[PDB]
């Protein structure tokens, strides 16, 4: 779940890429 | 939305599984993975309502891939992921501030400023935390905790005013380094470790106590001298103190 | 939408004007400036249609606004904005080079691969690297032109496999860093600028050959021995040639 | 002077050498008059820095024209010899008359003599 | 207009923030 | 004509493919290519008219098949055949221009001549130009491209006469090499070449502009004291210059 | 075709030893 900061990353990186 | 699709099925054959081996093992293998790939990320796209719950589904999908296939660390012991994400942060931080003193280092060697000390003793702070920063990364690989190494941000402010403005910018840094090191001992204080906070406590803390003490001496030379209010003291504190 | 109001009407103030000063001048200045920053900010706002062409007017505003508080510099001779441009791709291209060789580094130095030479070999590479950007932002500087350093793009591949796949991504960068060092060179020739594109592929492009030949090197013994195939090749390799 | 006499003797080791690259050549040098400086009287400091600034700035150009006519002209070795031990000892001059003219600028000179005494005890000193 | 790269950069810089 | 049609076949053998590996590989690989250039020769030569228009055919077919089978190399980055050639053609220059020095310094330290200063100064420069030859080809061979070394010329003039006359060729030598030189910085330029014509005009056109203007002012020297028209010149010149 | 040297190197080879 959001126990690791590469939720976070991953999340942010798609709400970057995809509109 | 091709583009998009095709980069989002092409990052999901590495994110989940690394990299293969010809010559060691076979190639069906990996041939079965990125079947089991397009399979599972079909039968997602089938069963999805817009866009951003089925991207949200399938990097929950990656996540739980990637639970299994971790390998840890046989030299690992005792270290939570609290603290990895911590010095994550800090690395993360240490990297900022590195970029920002390059900055400052590349914007006093000018011509329009000529101030070649300020900017030599920008790029010894540079190197200082660029040292840092790789013993924190060595630290961390010997503990055997992961690193994931993401973008460096930039200065908000590109123009640093003159020289007043540089020094309080660089000791607000500081301050927040030094906040960042105390938030970090707390919370190995508090998570079980006792090894990765005393030698943040001893082996970083006093640079960083240092060097907010140098850069309150400037600013106070500064203040006192006359700067940017006029160009001789900027001057003069260059010939003297950085001279 | 009220943060991303907030923020935007606070960055053009300091996208506009870089900063004042008290004791200098007096106060009123900035008062009257950032009032006309508002009210033509205002009247934007009030004859817009949609959100994106009122980013796009404001955007086009303050590039205007910026093309007259320019203050260009007494050195400048014979220069273009393009090449201005090359040399800040080059910059940033550089930047990212440096950052893949510090991944590297800090990738072989762990304790699942105990290369420590091959550490060694890329904190070196990773510290040549910083030095040539550190000298072209120099030779920039010293130019007249404009540095805009901006984000640090991070290595597409976290984990670099194991030493063949690493040393083949570090031959594929070099490439694309003398691509990018003659289309420099190809841009200042065809914009009349001998001086730089002549210290470009005089005091960098042998550097990056040599590279470029070591690593071709590298990577034939790693394919003639047995890497990754043998952990054999490796630990001889890592004790032999960078050793 | 000290400054300006170094300055003038590498400019005097320059010219000796290019008038040596143009004999192994075989090129003909035709030596003429000398021009004099049209301000004998150089005001202060400020003015000398802007006027050598200034010189060092056409000094440039007419070194940027040469390397166009032998390039235009087919002359490789030439040009690559100026533009390779000559521009970089040019913007080098250039880039050290700058940081002087805005030293002079932001300390106060010539407003006041205590700038250009402090200059010439620290920076020349 | 677009003959300098901050130009380019405010352009993705206001698509990144602005949806 | 059995002798000639014996080496024709033998030679095609080796010029359409290298070596085979026993031991890696088998051995009815090379049987196949052997019986696969054995049929093609045949059929070659039952569909011919004379003799030359024959071997003609029979080596195109040859570059036709070394067409496919090249193996390019992985350094290679921007660089034509044309400058391949020309890095030939230079390399022979540069091995017919050591070989004429060597003559002319085995030519004057006989003891017609007992000129020992003359055959140091000679093998002093053979020397030099063996060592720029092998500069040459190490260069390209870390830039990636082939080396075809063919026949080496003999000098026109076994007999160099005196002095005078071998002062006379080396000046003429040296000037067919410049001459070279800006025809392959030409080459280079117009291909898009930076990186070699610069090294070239760097590293190789200054020493040919001093061995030339050495050997015009020795030229210079044997005509106003009185050479060969007087051995007390040349004995001068040996003792006093080279001596 | 022509395009490389050992074009004319065989041809030459060729022209020499074959009367």
């Amino acid at each position: 779940l959001s126990r690791r900061p590469s939720y976070r990353k991953i999340l942010n990186d798609l709400s970057s890429d995809a509109p | 939305t091709q583009d998009l699709r095709s980069h989002l099925v092409h990052k999901l054959v590495q994110a989940i599984f690394p990299c293969p081996d010809p010559c060691a093992l076979k190639d069906r293998r990996m041939e079965n993975l990125v079947a089991y790939a397009k399979k599972v990320e079909g039968d997602m796209y089938e069963s999805a309502n817009s866009r951003d719950e089925y991207y949200h589904l399938l990097a929950e999908k990656i996540y739980k891939i990637q639970k299994e296939l971790e390998e840890k660390s046989q030299v690992r012991q005792n270290y939570h992921q609290d603290a990895e994400a911590a010095i994550n942060r800090q690395i993360n931080l240490e990297l900022y501030a590195s970029y920002v003193y390059l900055s400052m280092s590349c914007y006093f060697d000018r011509d329009d400023v000529a101030l070649k000390n300020f900017a030599k003793y920008f790029l010894h702070q540079s190197h200082e935390e660029r040292e840092h920063a790789e013993k924190l990364m060595k630290l961390q690989n010997q503990r055997g905790g992961r690193i994931f190494l993401q973008d460096i941000k930039k200065p908000d402010r590109d123009d640093w005013c003159s020289g007043l403005n540089a020094m309080e910018s660089a000791l607000h840094l500081e301050k927040s380094v030094n906040q960042s090191l105390l938030e970090l001992h707390k919370l190995a204080t508090d998570k079980n470790d006792p090894h990765l906070c005393d030698f943040i406590e001893t082996y970083y803390l006093s640079e960083q106590v240092k060097s907010i003490k140098e850069l309150g001496d400037h600013v106070t030379n500064l203040r006192k001298m006359g700067a940017p209010c006029a160009g001789m003291a900027e001057y003069l504190f260059d010939k003297h103190t950085l001279g």
